[PDB]
């Protein structure tokens, strides 16, 4: 029973009993039906002239043009309907409503701001938005399917040699399903074809043996073959080749694909349409000067502290340009300073990316001789704005709370700008007024500001090979700067050369700019490290973005998408080259754009980057197109799932699970849940379509916080060949950013081992965080925990007898070797990264013999750092249960090849990762500011530096590794299987 | 002084990596320095670190031909010789950019002499651990409370904005109906129908009652908002009060653990048994 108090425009009201399922059509009809009985009915105009408006639950007076939308999902405030005349068009208003619903907060807040940077970014990003939109329509209708269904191919057309021998003389047996004409029936043809074949001659051969005209499709989901690539380059084909599976493909009609694919249109919003010589900054001759006027109020006691002060200093990234300058300690009762502050830095020596990092610290004398300090709040100010003007004049800055687990006085790597809240400690600033506007000099002043061989090059290459966080000395810095003109032959040395220069100068910074402007392009992985917080210069980041534009491919872009999203926070200004490149790539690839949207959507609970990401979702949702419907459906499903969880996680702690199951099923009898949970693409993979929602296998388990198990029938026409049921665990209350990072690193390590020539394959399943401690986990069918395996088995031979009776015969040895290879891969991975300890439940074993780990926590040994002790821990200890399988139950391992093969494959994996460790160093360096407790600074990356033994050479790294994995195993791991020299 | 050995030298340090150097050389005065063995583990190489210009530097010491020195040519037969030479002489002639002396050496002797029966110190450290863990549990629980309370502050903030918007839309409706109703009441009062006039008083009374109800709701919600903001400020004050003693106990526990480690007794394999 819902009572809605309507508000007629002529001054009367009505208390009407409104049905739950009734829409606004019936509301308006029965409203005007009884209007005639009421007085003054003649004044009413036609229904068209009047449109209902109200205030929503999310605190905004949002127009209601969606006349056909139901009453339940109106997200309304206190029930009342207001009648006004229309004051604009309808299409853009519906678009804005949908965009605001997708993002989470309405676009009205984005429109009602006074900051010129936000408005300029909103006005200027639409240029690249419309450019990408017209680019996607250049090859219509082919380009429409190109955008909607982009090929999932690999970067290089060349096939690795170690798997070419797995084929039947470099050829693939291919099965091609096809509908005859009256539908139904099972008609199968199978064809034999090589690997470097192209789909047009594939369909040509299929047609010519049957007796731009047809298209392929992977059976079960929506994957299509469009572009001129070798058939083996596609991920599905490669996966089937690795798995030894027959690749099931079906033949469709291109006209049907073009017909079912909807049109795309981009509409320009209404806000889209809405001399002097000056003196350069390098002519001012005066030190930088700051005045701290007062702090409005701080949250500190009187009888627990004595005196406070402000700890401030100039920075460039994380490297201070000068020593920290303090103020006189005033009492905390009256935070008034009025003290001018001088720095040992001149104005012309200020770099473009300079910052002003400040914090409020409390000093406690104590009875101890040394005094301690404790920050109250922190705040960062850019000394320049987006228009390249030095900040000046009166300014008030709001201060952020100190992050948990951070004890350093300042927070130089943090978001620049004021806290949006007004109930926060506000510090008063003041800058020197130069009686004009001081602007950073243009490119000409830098360009013509400047200009005012021995065989001992092995040192340059030697320091190039070392990791970005390796030990670097001022002798090395002087050598690097002296021979910078000879560094062109080794483009690897660019990050080290950048770190060699000190940024509190002018002439050498100009020389560095001249060098970078002519730098040869480098590898995308080598230029991706130039995007972390250690390189804040706009020219360096522009060069890195140019390298990514030139050389990075879509597969690798989807590989490193999460870190690329992460390094958007380190950008000081809203409009920059990186975000333009990311938006151009997300608007030409629906698969990339989907994950882009979901990553940014997850990263808005943090208010530090809420606005700069909300604007991104706004722009993309304006320019994405027809994908808004699927995104809205996914968002509705996810938010209803969040409601379903949090109505039970906190309110039903003290009851039994039976009442919880009754509660869950009685809401699963409410038609709204079924109505919303149908026919929407899975956020984990847009290629999957989720059909009906069964209830016979959707429940909760006995875990710590009752994750939700959900199953969806596959609605594909020939879904029988592939997986029949899609299972997803909806986990609430556990952060999944660390799990996503762990699975990503596992995926790169698996790719590295496969490319190297080892079958050290793992199972990097799908994870996706969708917000605050909420995310989706893709679960694997026909997999069991070792705990329940040994529970049903029973003692030490239970897993061995399980692998015996599950697949006996000639396939037993295949199961054994697959188990060995997976176990070796996960041993190496869990040792190197440092994931928390493994249990019986954490290890998951497949039916065919593969094993994998499902539960991940902290990765850089964060949980065991409570007690200070420098040591290396091996979580994945090989219990005797696994050694039975590795040695096939042998009494002695001294006359079996399996033990030495396992040893050498582990050593080869370790050497491969130690050779490719630069990628992992760069990834954990780029993922620093995510806010994880386990990854807050470079001291955490020191752990991954010392587990791989970067400082030790390749010789004693082996001995260190065996020491770790034998004193963790209580011995048993000795000597070398073959002596090379 | 004299030619006292390298092992007992104040500035020299043992098996030391970057993170503890940064821990000791954090927010210290200019010129502060120490010497530790190089991470390359080459025999008798050593590296000199000093905090000049606000950031930690890393001077390398060369050991070519059994002689020490910063660069070719080497002119010191021992590390102590050039350490004292550059302590008593500025580095201006060596490098035009770098101009600093080795003023304040980092010495462990202070922490060695201010620390001051094995069972007694073992139980003292156990009690320190218990106090640290209970204080950290209180810190975590109250930090969760602080974050949650901020969430409810935001929630009633949005509630106040929605109530305010409703108030403005209702007052705008009242103003519009007053402006567009004064030009039709003349005919109504000339014809004189009591029923419709009674209806207009009844409707205006109901509307004003609803306005009063929503105004009361807004006032009580803003009272709840301000009292919860006061509680939030009190929680923040408690945070700032309990941070520094927590970190001081953390340093004390680390110092005791390092003293126990350098004493050579392995307490990790016995304390856990309890």
């Amino acid at each position: 029973r819902i009572l809605v108090e309507c508000l007629l425009p002529n001054g009367m009201i009505v208390t009407l009993e409104c049905l739950r399922e009734a829409t606004l059509i019936t509301i308006k009809h029965e409203l005007f039906k009884e209007a005639r009985k009421y007085p003054l009915h003649q004044l009413l105009q036609d229904e068209s002239s009047y449109i209902f408006v109200s205030v929503t639950q999310e605190a905004e007076r949002e127009e209601f043009f969606d006349e056909t939308r139901r009453l339940c999902d109106l997200r309304l405030f206190q029930p009342f309907l207001k009648v006004i005349e229309p004051v604009g068009n309808r299409e853009e208003k519906i678009l804005n409503r949908e965009i605001g619903f997708a993002i989470g907060m309405p676009v009205c807040e984005f429109d009602m701001v006074k900051d010129p940077e936000v408005q300029d970014f909103r006005r200027n990003i639409l240029n690249v938005c419309k450019e990408a939109v017209d680019l996607r329509d250049l090859n219509s209708p082919h380009s429409r399917a190109m955008y909607v269904y982009p090929p999932n191919v690999e970067s290089s057309p060349e096939l690795p040699k170690h798997i070419y021998n797995k084929l039947d003389k470099g050829q693939i047996i291919v099965v091609i399903w096809v509908i005859v004409s009256p539908n139904n029936d099972k008609q199968k043809y199978t064809l034999k074809i090589n690997h470097d074949c192209v789909p047009e001659q594939v369909i040509a051969e299929a047609i010519r043996k049957k007796t731009g005209k047809y298209i392929l499709k992977v059976c079960g989901c929506d994957e299509y073959f469009l572009e001129k690539y070798p058939l083996s380059q596609y991920k599905y084909i490669r996966s089937c080749i690795m798995l030894g599976r027959m690749p099931n493909l079906m033949l469709m009609a291109k006209e049907s694909l073009y017909s079912q694919l909807p049109m795309d249109c981009f509409t320009m919003p209404s806000y889209s349409r809405r001399e002097t010589s000056t003196k350069s900054l390098w002519v001012i001759n005066s030190a930088l000067r700051i005045k701290i006027l007062c702090a409005t109020y701080v949250n500190v006691n009187i009888r627990d502290i004595d005196k406070i002060y402000v700890r401030t200093g100039i920075y460039h990234g994380g490297e201070p340009l000068c020593d920290n300058v303090n103020t006189q300690r005033v009492p905390c009762s009256n935070p008034r300073w009025n003290e001018w502050l001088n720095y040992d830095i001149y104005i012309p020596d200020l770099p473009r990316a300079a910052r002003l990092c400040l914090s409020i610290c409390s000093v406690k004398g104590r009875k101890g001789a040394k005094e301690e300090h404790c920050p109250l709040a922190w705040g960062n100010i850019n000394l320049f704005d987006y228009t390249d003007t030095l900040v000046s004049g009166k300014m008030a800055l709001n201060l952020w709370p100190v992050p948990h687990g951070l004890e350093d006085l300042l927070n130089p790597i943090g978001v620049t700008g004021s806290n949006p809240n007004k109930e926060t400690p506000c510090l008063e600033l003041e800058f020197d007024w130069f009686s004009s506007v001081v602007k950073f000099p243009d490119m000409s002043v830098i360009e013509e500001h400047a200009n005012w061989r021995e065989n001992d090059k092995e040192q340059l290459k030697a320091i190039s090979t070392r990791d970005p966080l390796s030990e670097i000395t001022e002798q090395e810095k002087d050598f690097l700067w002296s021979h910078r003109h000879y560094c062109v032959t080794i483009p690897e040395i660019l990050p080290k050369l950048l770190l060699s220069v000190k940024w509190n100068s002018r002439d050498e910074v100009a020389q560095m700019y001249c060098l970078v402007k002519d730098w040869p392009p480098i590898k995308p992985e080598q230029a991706m490290e130039l995007l972390d917080c250690n390189y804040p210069d706009p020219m360096v980041r522009g060069f890195a973005v140019r390298c990514l534009e030139k050389y990075l491919t879509d597969d690798k872009l989807s590989q490193y998408l999460i870190q690329l999203v992460q390094v958007l926070k380190y950008e000081q200004y809203l409009d920059n080259l990186l975000v333009r490149f990311l938006l151009k790539k997300a608007l030409t690839n629906q698969r990339i754009g989907h994950f882009f949207f979901w990553h940014l959507k997850s990263e808005m609970h943090n208010k530090t980057v809420s606005q700069r990401f909300g604007l991104l979702l706004e722009s993309y949702c304006r320019a994405c197109g027809m994908y808004l419907k699927h995104l809205n459906r996914q968002v509705e499903a996810m938010e209803k799932l969040i409601n379903l969880t949090d109505i039970l996680k906190q309110e039903k702690k003290d009851e039994t699970q039976k009442v919880q199951m009754k509660f869950l099923v009685e809401q699963m009898r409410r038609p709204d849940f079924m109505d919303a949970l149908q026919g929407f693409l899975s956020p984990l993979n847009p290629a999957h379509q989720l059909g009906n929602l069964r209830l016979e296998e959707c429940r909760i388990m006995s875990s710590a916080k009752r994750p939700l198990w959900l199953n969806w029938e596959n609605p594909d026409i020939m879904s029988e060949l592939l997986f029949q049921n899609n299972e997803i665990i909806f986990k609430n209350g556990d952060d999944l950013r660390q799990d996503m990072l762990t699975l990503q690193i596992i995926r790169i390590m698996e790719n590295i081992w496969q490319n190297q020539g080892l079958d050290l394959r793992m199972l990097p399943y799908g994870c996706l965080s969708i917000g605050d401690c909420v995310g989706l986990i893709e679960v694997v069918r026909n997999s069991h925990t070792i705990m329940q395996i040994q529970c049903k088995g029973g003692n030490s031979h239970t897993l061995h007898q399980w692998l015996k009776d599950k697949n006996k015969g000639e396939i037993y040895d295949a199961a054994i070797d697959l188990f060995t290879r997976s176990c070796a891969g996960y041993c190496v991975a869990t040792f190197i990264l440092g994931i928390g300890d493994r249990h019986n439940s954490n290890i998951m074993v497949k039916d065919d013999g593969q094993l994998f780990h499902i539960d991940f926590g902290h990765f850089l040994d964060h949980k065991k750092k409570k007690f200070g002790y420098k040591r290396e821990r091996v979580p994945f200890v090989l219990t005797q249960d696994f050694l039975i399988v590795i040695s096939k139950g042998a009494q002695e391992c001294t006359k079996t090849r399996e033990f030495e093969r396992f040893q050498e494959m582990c050593y080869k994996a370790y050497l491969a990762i130690r050779q490719h460790a630069n990628l992992f160093i760069n990834l954990f360096s780029m993922m620093l500011g995510s806010g994880m407790p386990e990854l807050q600074s470079f001291d955490d990356i020191a752990y991954i530096r010392k587990t791989l033994a970067l400082d030790k050479t390749e010789q004693e790294a082996l001995e260190y590794f065996m020491k770790q994995m034998n004193d963790a195993h209580h011995g048993g791991w000795t000597t070398k299987m073959d002596w090379i020299f | 002084n004299n030619n006292m050995s390298l092992q007992d030298a104040e500035w020299y340090w043992g098996d030391i990596s970057r993170e503890e150097v940064n821990e000791k050389l954090r927010d210290t005065a200019d010129g502060t320095f120490l010497v530790r063995d190089a991470s390359t583990k080459m025999h008798g190489d050593y590296t000199l670190t000093l905090r000049k210009g606000g950031n930690n530097k890393l001077i390398k010491i060369f050991h070519r031909d059994g002689k020490y020195g910063f660069s070719d040519p080497l002119t010191f037969s021992s590390v102590v010789e050039l350490i004292n030479h550059y302590r008593n002489e500025s580095l201006a002639q060596y490098n035009p950019k770098l101009d600093v002396k080795l003023l304040y050496p980092v010495s462990k002797y202070q922490q060695d002499q201010v620390v001051k029966n094995i069972e007694a110190v073992g139980k003292k450290l156990h009690e320190y651990n218990t106090q640290f863990q209970e204080k950290s549990r209180e810190y975590d629980r109250l930090y969760e409370e602080y974050t949650r309370t901020s969430q409810e502050i935001q929630m009633k903030r949005t509630a106040i904005e929605a109530f305010n918007e409703t108030i403005k839309i209702f007052e705008e409706q009242c103003q519009t109906q007053e402006r567009y109703s004064k030009e039709y009441i003349e005919k109504f009062k000339r014809e004189g129908n009591e029923k419709e006039i009674q209806r207009i008083m009844h409707n205006y009374d109901k509307l004003k009652s609803r306005i009063s109800e929503i105004i009361d709701s807004r006032r009580r919600l803003e009272e709840d908002l301000k009292k919860q903001a006061a509680e939030y400020r009190e929680i923040d004050k408690r945070m700032n009060s309990i941070k520094p003693d927590l970190i001081q106990l953390r340093k004390t526990r680390d110092q005791y653990l390092m003293w126990l480690t350098q004493k050579g007794v392995r307490q990790k394999k016995l304390n856990e048994w309890l």
